[PDB]
Parts: structure tokens; C-alpha cells; sequence
RNA sequence: CCAUAGGUUAAUGAGGCGAACCGGGGGAACUGAAACAUCUAAGUACCCCGAGGAAAAGAAAUCAACCGAGAUUCCCCCAG
RNA sequence: UUUUGUAUAAUGGGUCAGCGACUUAUAUUCUGUAGCAAGGUUAACCGAAUAGGGGAGCCGAAGGGAAACCGAGUCUUAACU
RNA sequence: GUUUAUUAAAAACACAGCACUGUGCAAACACGAAAGUGGACGUAUACGGUGUGACGCCUGCCCGGUGCCGGGAGGUUAAU
RNA sequence: UGAACUCGCUGUGAAGAUGCAGUGUACCCGCGGCAAGACGGAAAGACCCCGUGAACCUUUACUAUAGCUUGACACUGAACA
RNA sequence: CUUUAAUGUUUGAUGUUCUAACGUUGACCCGUAAUCCGGGUUGCGGACAGUGUCUGGUGGGUAGUUUGACUGGGGCGGUCUCCUCCUAAAGAGUAACGGAGGAGCACGAAGGUUGGCUAAUCCUGGUCGGACAUCAGGAGGUUAGUGCAAUGGCAUAAGCCAGCUUGACUGCGAGCGUGACGGCGCGAGCAGGUGCGAAAGCAGGUCAUAGUGAUCCGGUGGUUCUGAAUGGAAGGGCCAUC
């Protein structure tokens, strides 16, 4: 049978041109008023997955 | 505990707001700071309001 | 026991040493109080972190009335 | 249901008319694709009249430099 | 009271067995979830009923997208 | 064999002969290799001979953005040296 | 008298007697999707449950807690 | 029942030695006896701990649920207060 | 509007009665050699009881399960995140059920910024006024103070008063530090728009390091996004926040 993609992983990562994956930063859902705006600003844009935890992502979604 | 959290809402402009903490028991009156609205791109009187 | 607690270690100290070339923005010293002070082309942030404000070589000096350690940069 | 038509694979249809249904019969884009776009992928020679397709600003320069019209 | 229930013989048929496949009526749990209860295993194993050489479906109150197709079943993609 | 460590008085075996444990299918990625190369390749299917058809499709040659969308750029933002 | 067939025969179980308690007979209760059986072809001096355990002398106080029984105003309260 | 040409001692040693070191002692081989040792044989310790193991049992643990119980609607109609 | 009288007109919980559904494990008759069952006359009940679907309660009667780890064996006790000091061997880091303490906030001024100030403890002298209130002087030199523990810091003061104020600002961010990662921190400069100061400038919270929790799932407001035929809409997304 075909490999099933880990769907939850498909909904949190997106494949970039070179091969890596963009993902949204954690700590930006609730409890925002106590956070400084400089954090919240820096957490807003999408960010790349580190080389340590890349193999875990590549495994759980083999298609794209 | 004790010190609750409030929503400073803009007067002149869109419903953009700031959020801060406030002690309600010691300071029963309302805030009226003059903060920057970025939708209008202007400093405006921000009044206190509830969530 | 009664005790057995401790905080995580803060990695404070002189990061870039005297004579070392640094780029503008490079943190030179992470520390609590001003054990070292900001001299020429060096900033001093809210954490009392001394950082390079210009590209150059780090220079430690011992200058002033009270004989304090200053960190300067010279291009 | 949108496509990204590479300019190199454009003069492969019917002389110089690329509506969409003609472009589909050339097997360049899929069957269930109603919107399409011609991007600057490079290399045109023949004059191609591109009618209906949304065309890119870089490709509009090339297609017209080769001789082809648009719309 | 009228008829009905019932009782008699005759005509025709049914009954039981059998490998899988088939359609229905019921229908688990171990297991996986690194525990577990939603969920999974799975309408699976099993039980029952009724067929036939096949059985089910099936000639749109079906899709589609302003273009069009035209019952059903089966195979390959669509597509993990 | 298992262990920091076993002549160990820790495990297992009386001996012999035979059998006895990294497989298979499908997807996916990487390496070698071969073909052809901005292309490569066909599936079910027909055909009867592993040929030949069949390019439906798939992957690649374009990315950025949540998306509309724009596109060698694009997102960010009122705009970005 | 009974009991751990096969390491325990006992002070354990049962026992007559005792009390509480349910049950008005299509009884309570029990087995059973149900039909239906038993209780009982009995009917409160009967039947089931529970504790206690011949007999003798006795069986004191507490109803805050938990249960049970009764009460029905008020508060709270589902489907509809 | 790994294979043995299967002694004592004091040491040493996976920390209690027939097997190692140093020693001492001992011709080869049965038969009857005794049971101190071969951590003798017998049952993959029952104690103990572990395993996100099992089972049963308990309860004012969680979640359900048969039973019992309350209403509403259905089977379910008719007058009078 | 209040307050209430007579008549019409709105339903529904009552409380008797009534008989034809329904019940009969009452009597008799028949099918019939039959305590079964059915049917028929009846008598008693009687729209109750009972059953189906909803529903609230009750429910170890039964079922499925859970019931942490560390641990100088396990249990009992204690502990689990965060900050400070030592242990820590003069970079960083560094364990133990090692040694000592803290935190789970506070604050619209206790932030910003311009202008000023300078502290403890004494010794004297002085109305009550004492061992200690306030005043005056001296001697002291930070022995204090810093919203909260400790360490490092603070006189240019970051300590203490004062005047104006909202930089506790939105978009960014060269570059660094620290993380296995999720993350966490520092940051000149830039764009916009502000306070303060005559300006030089300063200001993206507070002397610094504690004051805290991921995702998912929903809630709230916004939005040049999507909008399963088409217009909308719901639901999404994106922003802000709970
Ligand atoms: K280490
Ligand atoms: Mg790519
Ligand atoms: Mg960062
Ligand atoms: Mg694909
Ligand atoms: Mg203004
Ligand atoms: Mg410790
Ligand atoms: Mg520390
Ligand atoms: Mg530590
Ligand atoms: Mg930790
Ligand atoms: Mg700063
Ligand atoms: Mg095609
Ligand atoms: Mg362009
Ligand atoms: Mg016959
Ligand atoms: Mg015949
Ligand atoms: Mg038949
Ligand atoms: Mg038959
Ligand atoms: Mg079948
Ligand atoms: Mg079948
Ligand atoms: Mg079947
Ligand atoms: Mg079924
Ligand atoms: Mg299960
Ligand atoms: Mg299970
Ligand atoms: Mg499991
Ligand atoms: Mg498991
Ligand atoms: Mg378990
Ligand atoms: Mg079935
Ligand atoms: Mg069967
Ligand atoms: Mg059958
Ligand atoms: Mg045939
Ligand atoms: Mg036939
Ligand atoms: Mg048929
Ligand atoms: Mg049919
Ligand atoms: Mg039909
Ligand atoms: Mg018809
Ligand atoms: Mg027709
Ligand atoms: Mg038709
Ligand atoms: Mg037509
Ligand atoms: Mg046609
Ligand atoms: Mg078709
Ligand atoms: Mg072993
Ligand atoms: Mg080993
Ligand atoms: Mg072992
Ligand atoms: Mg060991
Ligand atoms: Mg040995
Ligand atoms: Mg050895
Ligand atoms: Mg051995
Ligand atoms: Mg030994
Ligand atoms: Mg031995
Ligand atoms: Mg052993
Ligand atoms: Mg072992
Ligand atoms: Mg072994
Ligand atoms: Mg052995
Ligand atoms: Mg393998
Ligand atoms: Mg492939
Ligand atoms: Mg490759
Ligand atoms: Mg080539
Ligand atoms: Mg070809
Ligand atoms: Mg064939
Ligand atoms: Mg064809
Ligand atoms: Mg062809
Ligand atoms: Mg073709
Ligand atoms: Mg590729
Ligand atoms: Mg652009
Ligand atoms: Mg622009
Ligand atoms: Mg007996
Ligand atoms: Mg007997
Ligand atoms: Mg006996
Ligand atoms: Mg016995
Ligand atoms: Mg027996
Ligand atoms: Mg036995
Ligand atoms: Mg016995
Ligand atoms: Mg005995
Ligand atoms: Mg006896
Ligand atoms: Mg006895
Ligand atoms: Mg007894
Ligand atoms: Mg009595
Ligand atoms: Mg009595
Ligand atoms: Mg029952
Ligand atoms: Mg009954
Ligand atoms: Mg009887
Ligand atoms: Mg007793
Ligand atoms: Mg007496
Ligand atoms: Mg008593
Ligand atoms: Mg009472
Ligand atoms: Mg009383
Ligand atoms: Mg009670
Ligand atoms: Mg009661
Ligand atoms: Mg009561
Ligand atoms: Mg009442
Ligand atoms: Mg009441
Ligand atoms: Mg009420
Ligand atoms: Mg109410
Ligand atoms: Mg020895
Ligand atoms: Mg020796
Ligand atoms: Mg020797
Ligand atoms: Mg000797
Ligand atoms: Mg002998
Ligand atoms: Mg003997
Ligand atoms: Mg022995
Ligand atoms: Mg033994
Ligand atoms: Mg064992
Ligand atoms: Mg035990
Ligand atoms: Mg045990
Ligand atoms: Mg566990
Ligand atoms: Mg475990
Ligand atoms: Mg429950
Ligand atoms: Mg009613
Ligand atoms: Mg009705
Ligand atoms: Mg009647
Ligand atoms: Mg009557
Ligand atoms: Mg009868
Ligand atoms: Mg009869
Ligand atoms: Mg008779
Ligand atoms: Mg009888
Ligand atoms: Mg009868
Ligand atoms: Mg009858
Ligand atoms: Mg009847
Ligand atoms: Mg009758
Ligand atoms: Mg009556
Ligand atoms: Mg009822
Ligand atoms: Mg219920
Ligand atoms: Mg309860
Ligand atoms: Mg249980
Ligand atoms: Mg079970
Ligand atoms: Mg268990
Ligand atoms: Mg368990
Ligand atoms: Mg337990
Ligand atoms: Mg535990
Ligand atoms: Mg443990
Ligand atoms: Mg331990
Ligand atoms: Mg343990
Ligand atoms: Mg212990
Ligand atoms: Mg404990
Ligand atoms: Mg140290
Ligand atoms: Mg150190
Ligand atoms: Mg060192
Ligand atoms: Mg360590
Ligand atoms: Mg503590
Ligand atoms: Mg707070
Ligand atoms: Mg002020
Ligand atoms: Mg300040
Ligand atoms: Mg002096
Ligand atoms: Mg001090
Ligand atoms: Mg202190
Ligand atoms: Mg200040
Ligand atoms: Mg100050
Ligand atoms: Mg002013
Ligand atoms: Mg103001
Ligand atoms: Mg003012
Ligand atoms: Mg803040
Ligand atoms: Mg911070
Ligand atoms: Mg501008
Ligand atoms: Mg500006
Ligand atoms: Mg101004
Ligand atoms: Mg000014
Ligand atoms: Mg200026
Ligand atoms: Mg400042
Ligand atoms: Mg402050
Ligand atoms: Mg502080
Ligand atoms: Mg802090
Ligand atoms: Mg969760
Ligand atoms: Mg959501
Ligand atoms: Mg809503
Ligand atoms: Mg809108
Ligand atoms: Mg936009
Ligand atoms: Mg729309
Ligand atoms: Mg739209
Ligand atoms: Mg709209
Ligand atoms: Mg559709
Ligand atoms: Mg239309
Ligand atoms: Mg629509
Ligand atoms: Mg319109
Ligand atoms: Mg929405
Ligand atoms: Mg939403
Ligand atoms: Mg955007």
C-alpha cells in the first residue's frame, strides 16, 4: 500500500523551493498581553525548520 | 490574581485596541492614555474598556 | 531534605575578549551589574549587556576616578 | 484549478492561437483548469496571439518582442 | 339464526446435504492509540437466514457548471 | 550468553544426524548503474506470443504568499537603505 | 450434623430458637428480550430477605454522619 | 550429564576454587558404607522489585449500563363539575 | 396608567361519573377425550393499568478501565516548573533525597523625561518629649536606599524629591548571545507618528536576573483573503486578543 501522510504534519509545514519546510512559530495563540510586543512581532512571520528536527518532518510527510 | 486585564480601545478610528493589566479595587476610575493607532497612523486618545 | 533547588545557569561572561575582531551588534559581555562599562563605540542595553556599535577590535581599559573597567572598540 | 504555463512550451499548439481548449489538447495543462497564466520561462520565436489567458508583465514584453499579439 | 373457527380426503410443491463466491438479519474482543474511555481493530472473526451459476446493483427525483453529459458493475488514475 | 566485570560456584547445551530465525508485496527516499535527456515515462486495457499500440495520467523544467494574487520574483508593511 | 476430593474437621458453616424487615396473592422475590415457570396448586399462625444462634439472666445511651421510611408547602429541576 | 587425566591447604579471583598461584600430599582399580562439598538434582523464585503486563475482588475512583423509578407523547374515548 | 364590575370569548392541571379501546392468572359454553391456546356469552376493572419512543433520577447489580515518576531496594515522608548564592577546580557548562534562601506578582506612576537633591548610625543643644517623633549643629562617608529573595550592580547615581507627559508606540531590524529542538534573550540603525528638553539628546516599560506554560478546541472584535452552479451568507483564513 501507499504511504499515508501524517495529516496533522501536513497542516503545520509547507515545503520551500530548496527542500526545507516553513512553519508558524509557537507562543502566539493566547496569553498575549503579558508578552512584550517585540516577541509577538518576531513570532508573527513563518520560519524554517532546524536541521536537527528536519528528518522527523521529512519522514511524517513523504509527499511534498 | 487580583489585578485583572483590560482593553484600551481607540476613539477616533478603527476598532484597534491595546491590552494591559489594571488593579480595579485601588483605581476605580478609567484610563485615558494617548497611544498610537496604526490603522489611522496617528496618536489618538485610547479609552479603557472591558473584554 | 529541606532544600535542593537551584536556577538554570545564565551563561554570563565575557563573550568576545580583548584584541578580538567583532562585527557591529556583536555582544561583548553578558553580565548583571556594570562590572564592565561602555566606552567608545560600545552600547549598554537594558540587561547591562555590552555590545559593539561599530566593526572593530575589542579593547579592555581600566580608566576613571574610581578605577572601573571600560570596554571600547577601535577600528 | 489554475496553471502556470511556461513560455518555452507555448509554440506547440496550432500555429499561433492559444485560447485554453487548444492549449489543453497540446497536453500542456490539465483538463479541469479554467484559469491559466503565461510566465517568463524564456525562449519564443514564432508570433503567437494569446487570447483569453492572463499574461505576465515579463512575458507580455517577450511575446510582443517575438511578434505575437495578446487579446 | 346466517356464516366463520374447525374437521375429512385428494392436486401440486416444500423438507435434507454441499467447497468457495453472493445478498441480507445479528455482530465481538485482543490489538493500535506507546496507559485509556471517544476513536481503532471493523461491519472484521463468528453466528443466523435466503438464494443462483453467478449473486447483487441498474435504466436518473444521477452528476455537472451555465459548458456539458447520459442505467449498472468491474479495472487504471484522480490521490494518500 | 549476559554484563562495569565471568574458570567462574551466573545462563544454555548428554551426544549425533536432519530441520530451525532479517522474508515477501506494495509505496517512499537515498546510493550505484543503464537508457533517454528539457524532457523522462507510461497504467488498466486491446494484441496474441515479453513485441506493438494506449501518454489517461504521473514526475521535472518556478517560486513567494494563509489566500486572492503576483511571478524571476514575491511575501512582509503606509513603504521598506 | 456440614466443610477446604488431594497438607486446614476447627472456635469455621448449619442448627432449633430469637428479632427486624418485605410481601394482600397476577404477592413480594427468583430464572427468562418474551411467553412463561418456581414461590404454591401455598395465602400473613403463610411466604421471601437479613442479622443472631439451644437454654437461663439480660440486651443500656446516641438519629450529628451514612442508609432507610414517611411528609408534603417552599427552593431547584428533563424531555416537551 | 559442556568436556574431564574429577586431591589437601593458604592465598588469588565476579569478592565462598577439583581446575589459577605457592605449596603440601598421592602406585593403578573395585566392593560395602556414611552424606561434609561438587554453591549437588528437582520446578525460567511463590519472597522482593520491576512491566505505562494479567486477572479477579472492593468502593462515596472515572465512565457507562441491565434493573428500578418520574414525567411527556402514542395505543386513548365520552359527558359533567 | 392604576384599580375592579357584568357579559362574551382563550385554553388546560383538577375531581367525580360514563363505556366502546384496553386488562382479566373471574364464572359458564364451544373447538375437544384438553388446567394450553383461540373463539363466544357474561361479571368485575376501565381509559387507569400495561406496553413503545423520548426523558430526569437512582443504579458496584453488571462491564470497561485508571490508580505517576524520582527514590542509595519498594512502601510511608519528601520532591517535580521558575530565580539567587555556594558546591563549580579564576571562560561556559557541570551531579547527589548536597548546603541556604526566594518566586507564581506589583505598578497609570513605582513608566518616560527635563531640573534639582544625597544617605545609616551616633554625639551635642533644644517645650511637653521618654531608650526613639520634629528642629539646629557637628562627627561620619554609603556603614544606607533600591516595590519582593539573593547575588552582581548603582554618586554621571540605577537611590531621593519635583514639573510637564504616555516611547508600557506601530512596522521593521545589520549583528550577536543562548538553546537538541519547541524556544528564550540582547540589539544599533531605518520608516511612520509621539512625549520630554533651549537644545546635545533621551525614551520600543520598570537597577538586572523570578512573577509562568505548548498545541488542540472554542469565544470576542477587526480585515483590499476565500465564499463547493451563480449572487450573498455560514464556515474557513489572516490580524488583534481571551
Ligand atoms: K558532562
Ligand atoms: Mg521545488
Ligand atoms: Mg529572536
Ligand atoms: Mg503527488
Ligand atoms: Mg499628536
Ligand atoms: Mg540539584
Ligand atoms: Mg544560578
Ligand atoms: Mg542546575
Ligand atoms: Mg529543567
Ligand atoms: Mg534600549
Ligand atoms: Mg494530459
Ligand atoms: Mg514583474
Ligand atoms: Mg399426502
Ligand atoms: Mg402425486
Ligand atoms: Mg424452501
Ligand atoms: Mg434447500
Ligand atoms: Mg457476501
Ligand atoms: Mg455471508
Ligand atoms: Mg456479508
Ligand atoms: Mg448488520
Ligand atoms: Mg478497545
Ligand atoms: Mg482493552
Ligand atoms: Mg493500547
Ligand atoms: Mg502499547
Ligand atoms: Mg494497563
Ligand atoms: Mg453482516
Ligand atoms: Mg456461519
Ligand atoms: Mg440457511
Ligand atoms: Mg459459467
Ligand atoms: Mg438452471
Ligand atoms: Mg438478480
Ligand atoms: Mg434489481
Ligand atoms: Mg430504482
Ligand atoms: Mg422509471
Ligand atoms: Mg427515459
Ligand atoms: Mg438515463
Ligand atoms: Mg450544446
Ligand atoms: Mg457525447
Ligand atoms: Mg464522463
Ligand atoms: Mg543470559
Ligand atoms: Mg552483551
Ligand atoms: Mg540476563
Ligand atoms: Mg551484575
Ligand atoms: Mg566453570
Ligand atoms: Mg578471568
Ligand atoms: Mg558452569
Ligand atoms: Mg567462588
Ligand atoms: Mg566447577
Ligand atoms: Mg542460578
Ligand atoms: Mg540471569
Ligand atoms: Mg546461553
Ligand atoms: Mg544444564
Ligand atoms: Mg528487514
Ligand atoms: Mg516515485
Ligand atoms: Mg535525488
Ligand atoms: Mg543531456
Ligand atoms: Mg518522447
Ligand atoms: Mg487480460
Ligand atoms: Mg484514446
Ligand atoms: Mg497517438
Ligand atoms: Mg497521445
Ligand atoms: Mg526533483
Ligand atoms: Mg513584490
Ligand atoms: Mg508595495
Ligand atoms: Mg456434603
Ligand atoms: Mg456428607
Ligand atoms: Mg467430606
Ligand atoms: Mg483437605
Ligand atoms: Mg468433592
Ligand atoms: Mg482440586
Ligand atoms: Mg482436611
Ligand atoms: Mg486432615
Ligand atoms: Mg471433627
Ligand atoms: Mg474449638
Ligand atoms: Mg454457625
Ligand atoms: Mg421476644
Ligand atoms: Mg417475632
Ligand atoms: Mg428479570
Ligand atoms: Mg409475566
Ligand atoms: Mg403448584
Ligand atoms: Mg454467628
Ligand atoms: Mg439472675
Ligand atoms: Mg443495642
Ligand atoms: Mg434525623
Ligand atoms: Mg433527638
Ligand atoms: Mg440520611
Ligand atoms: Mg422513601
Ligand atoms: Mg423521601
Ligand atoms: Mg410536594
Ligand atoms: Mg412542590
Ligand atoms: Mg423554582
Ligand atoms: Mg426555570
Ligand atoms: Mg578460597
Ligand atoms: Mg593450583
Ligand atoms: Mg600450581
Ligand atoms: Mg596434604
Ligand atoms: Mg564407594
Ligand atoms: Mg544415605
Ligand atoms: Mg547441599
Ligand atoms: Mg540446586
Ligand atoms: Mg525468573
Ligand atoms: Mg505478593
Ligand atoms: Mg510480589
Ligand atoms: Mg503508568
Ligand atoms: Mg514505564
Ligand atoms: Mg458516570
Ligand atoms: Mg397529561
Ligand atoms: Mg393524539
Ligand atoms: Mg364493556
Ligand atoms: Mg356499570
Ligand atoms: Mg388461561
Ligand atoms: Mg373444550
Ligand atoms: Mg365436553
Ligand atoms: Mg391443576
Ligand atoms: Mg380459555
Ligand atoms: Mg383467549
Ligand atoms: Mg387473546
Ligand atoms: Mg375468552
Ligand atoms: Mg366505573
Ligand atoms: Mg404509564
Ligand atoms: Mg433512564
Ligand atoms: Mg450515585
Ligand atoms: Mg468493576
Ligand atoms: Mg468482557
Ligand atoms: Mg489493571
Ligand atoms: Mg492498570
Ligand atoms: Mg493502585
Ligand atoms: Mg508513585
Ligand atoms: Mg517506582
Ligand atoms: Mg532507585
Ligand atoms: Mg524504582
Ligand atoms: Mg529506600
Ligand atoms: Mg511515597
Ligand atoms: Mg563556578
Ligand atoms: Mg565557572
Ligand atoms: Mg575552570
Ligand atoms: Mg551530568
Ligand atoms: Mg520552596
Ligand atoms: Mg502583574
Ligand atoms: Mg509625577
Ligand atoms: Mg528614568
Ligand atoms: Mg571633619
Ligand atoms: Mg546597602
Ligand atoms: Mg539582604
Ligand atoms: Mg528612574
Ligand atoms: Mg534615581
Ligand atoms: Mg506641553
Ligand atoms: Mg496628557
Ligand atoms: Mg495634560
Ligand atoms: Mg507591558
Ligand atoms: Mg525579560
Ligand atoms: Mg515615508
Ligand atoms: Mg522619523
Ligand atoms: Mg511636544
Ligand atoms: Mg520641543
Ligand atoms: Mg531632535
Ligand atoms: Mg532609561
Ligand atoms: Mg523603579
Ligand atoms: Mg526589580
Ligand atoms: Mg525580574
Ligand atoms: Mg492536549
Ligand atoms: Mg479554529
Ligand atoms: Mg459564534
Ligand atoms: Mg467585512
Ligand atoms: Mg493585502
Ligand atoms: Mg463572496
Ligand atoms: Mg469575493
Ligand atoms: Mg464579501
Ligand atoms: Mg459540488
Ligand atoms: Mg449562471
Ligand atoms: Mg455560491
Ligand atoms: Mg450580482
Ligand atoms: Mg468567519
Ligand atoms: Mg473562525
Ligand atoms: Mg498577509
Amino acid at each position: 500500500p501507499k504511504i499515508k501522510t501524517v495529516r496533522g504534519a501536513a497542516k503545520r509545514f509547507k515545503k520551500t523551493g530548496k527542500g526545507g519546510f516553513k512553519h508558524k512559530h509557537a507562543n502566539l495563540r493566547h496569553i498575549l498581553t503579558k508578552k512584550a510586543t517585540k516577541r509577538k512581532r518576531h513570532l508573527r512571520p513563518k520560519a524554517m525548520v532546524s536541521k536537527g528536527d528536519l528528518g522527523l518532518v521529512i519522514a511524517c510527510l513523504p509527499y511534498a | 490574581g487580583i489585578r485583572e486585564k483590560i482593553k484600551l480601545v481607540s476613539s477616533a478610528g478603527t476598532g484597534h485596541f491595546y491590552t494591559t493589566t489594571k488593579n480595579k479595587r485601588t483605581k476605580p476610575e478609567k484610563l485615558e492614555l494617548k497611544k498610537f493607532d496604526p490603522v489611522v497612523r496617528q496618536h489618538v486618545i485610547y479609552k479603557e474598556a472591558k473584554i | 531534605t529541606r532544600n535542593g533547588r537551584d536556577s538554570e545557569a545564565k551563561r554570563l561572561g565575557v563573550k568576545r575578549f580583548g584584541g578580538e575582531s567583532v562585527l557591529a551588534g556583536s555582544i561583548i559581555v553578558r553580565q548583571r551589574g556594570t562590572k564592565f562599562h561602555a566606552g567608545a563605540n560600545v552600547g549598554c542595553g537594558r540587561d547591562h549587556t555590552l555590545f559593539a556599535k561599530a566593526d572593530g577590535k575589542v579593547k579592555f581599559e581600566v580608566k576613571g576616578p574610581k578605577n572601573r573597567k571600560f570596554i571600547s572598540i577601535e577600528a | 484549478i489554475t496553471a502556470e504555463i511556461r513560455l518555452s512550451d507555448l509554440a506547440k499548439v496550432e500555429g499561433g492561437v492559444v485560447d485554453l481548449n487548444t492549449l489543453k489538447a497540446a497536453n500542456i495543462i490539465g483538463i479541469q483548469i479554467e484559469f491559466a497564466k503565461v510566465i517568463l520561462a524564456g525562449e519564443v520565436t514564432t508570433p503567437v496571439t494569446v487570447r483569453g489567458l492572463r499574461v505576465t508583465k515579463g512575458a507580455r514584453a517577450a511575446i510582443e518582442a517575438a511578434g505575437g499579439k495578446i487579446e
